[PDB]
């Protein structure tokens, strides 16, 4: 049971973890589209 | 003269060169700002660099 | 910890609200906050 | 004559534009070092620049 | 005014120095621009410098 409560909690916090870099993916796509970040940038978002 | 002007026109050619970089800067700026992508700050500065 | 990437968090917020700071900042600051609160859930799990 | 006033316009023109983002700068930086978002220092210095 | 005339030569080895070296950077960036090796913004740049 505390194990089931508390990694559904930790599930939640991971899943916001990777909602957030998926944000983080827009943002650097965005930028590399527009032309003010090298592919580098882009890549890096996405390995990470 | 003609070497005067010579000189006016390639400190003239110097600007317009900053010219085109600053609006192409502000250019690519605009619609990242609209989403955040760049700092309210850096595209204030970007468009007083314009 | 969790409170002081929550400060942060807030912190961060505000600056991007204000504009000083690009929304990647809040991005990492929201992504290092999930993280530490998946920090403390396996945590929890541990001392249960 | 008309041209050297053109030029001086251009040149209050560009310190025009450099007062504005000096301007937003500390409009900015205000709210910020009161929660000490910004350093302390840090407005110091948009102080002294605007 | 051989020495005006070396200074003014002096200061044209000056100009050329940075014009080889922003020619070379734009021949350096052009083909990596072409495969995102380097950012939009800093190819506009480099053209700008050049």
């Amino acid at each position: 049971l505390a194990a089931t409560d508390t990694l559904r909690r930790e599930e939640a916090a991971r899943q916001a973890l990777a909602g957030s870099s998926e944000a983080a993916m827009a943002l650097a796509k965005a930028r590399y589209e527009g032309g003010v970040d090298d592919y580098l940038r882009y890549l890096d978002a996405q390995r990470s | 003269f003609k070497a005067a002007l010579s000189r006016a026109q390639g400190e003239l050619a110097r600007a317009e060169a900053q010219l085109f970089q600053a609006q192409a800067m502000v250019r690519r700026y605009e619609p990242l700002v609209k989403i955040d992508a760049v700092s309210q700050q850096d595209f204030d500065n970007a468009m007083a660099a314009l | 910890t969790l409170d002081s990437r929550m400060a942060s968090l807030e912190l961060v917020s505000q600056r991007r609200a204000a504009g000083a700071a690009t929304a990647l900042d809040y991005q990492e600051a929201v992504g290092l906050a999930e993280q530490a609160r998946a920090e403390r859930e396996s945590t929890e799990r541990q001392l249960r």
